[PDB]
């Protein structure tokens, strides 16, 4: 997952769950790459999948 | 099995919109993003209850799918959750609405604007869509944007989260139901 695109204005809403490394699982790519964008590039992937 | 009802595919889960039918053939429709090279659709995340397969897919541009039925013994509501629903609308500014999806549940709110266009990014442009400041999150595409008995739209995508608050864009169910010739009931 490469967020280098990100921010985006809207993220659509379906769920293919990734892991952050704030152990808090993000229901899809664009939720979790606006996530690290607003994290200032500190949130990180920790595995693909539920947390 | 009825609107707002978790569905999966191949690849991930969204939430049936309305089921609706043509003569005596049964779908349901749901957004196209979660439509869009899916075949086969499911009731459990384990697969072991099959309900159709996707027989029409538009996104970008517009944001809506319909499944054909394959399961003849499942239950086919013509409800969202317990909601009868009879009819579609048009929806108009200042509409009470109210959404059901999987992963949140029933949240209500208004709409705040018609129209809208919605860049997701990447050459995935939707247009015509009905904004409002109902909260939605992954998991919750698809499904359904009500209002009393009356169907309106499908949960396609927007910002923010249920704990915070949000704004979510709804496709609108006329169009969809236009499109393919069949009706809610």
């Amino acid at each position: 997952v490469d967020c280098s695109e990100y921010p985006k204005p809207a993220c659509t809403r379906e769920y293919r769950p990734l892991c952050g490394s704030d152990n808090k699982t993000y229901g899809n790519k664009c939720n979790f790459c606006n996530a690290v964008v607003e994290s200032n590039g500190t949130l990180t992937l920790s595995h693909f999948g539920k947390c | 099995i009825s609107g707002g009802d978790a569905i999966y595919s191949s690849t991930g889960r969204c939430s049936l919109g309305f089921n609706v039918r043509s003569g005596s053939t049964y779908y349901f429709l749901t957004a196209g993003h979660c439509t869009d090279g899916a075949t086969t659709w499911w009731a459990n995340s384990a697969r072991t209850t099959v309900l159709g397969t996707t027989s029409g897919s538009s996104f970008p541009n517009n944001d809506y799918g319909i499944v054909r039925y394959t399961n003849t013994t499942i239950p086919k509501d013509g409800t969202v959750g317990g909601q009868d629903i009879t009819s579609a609308a048009n929806a108009t500014v200042g509409m009470a609405v109210t959404r059901r999806g999987s992963t949140t549940g029933t949240h209500s709110g208004s709409v705040t604007a018609l129209n809208a266009t919605v860049n997701y990014g990447g050459g995935d442009v939707v247009y015509g869509m009905i904004r409002t400041n109902v909260c939605a999150e992954p998991g919750d595409s698809g499904g359904p944007l009500y209002s009393g008995t009356r169907a309106i739209g499908l949960t396609s995508g927007g910002s923010g989260n249920c704990s915070s608050g949000g704004t979510t864009f709804f496709q609108p169910v006329t169009e969809a139901l236009s499109a393919y010739g069949v009706s809610v009931y």
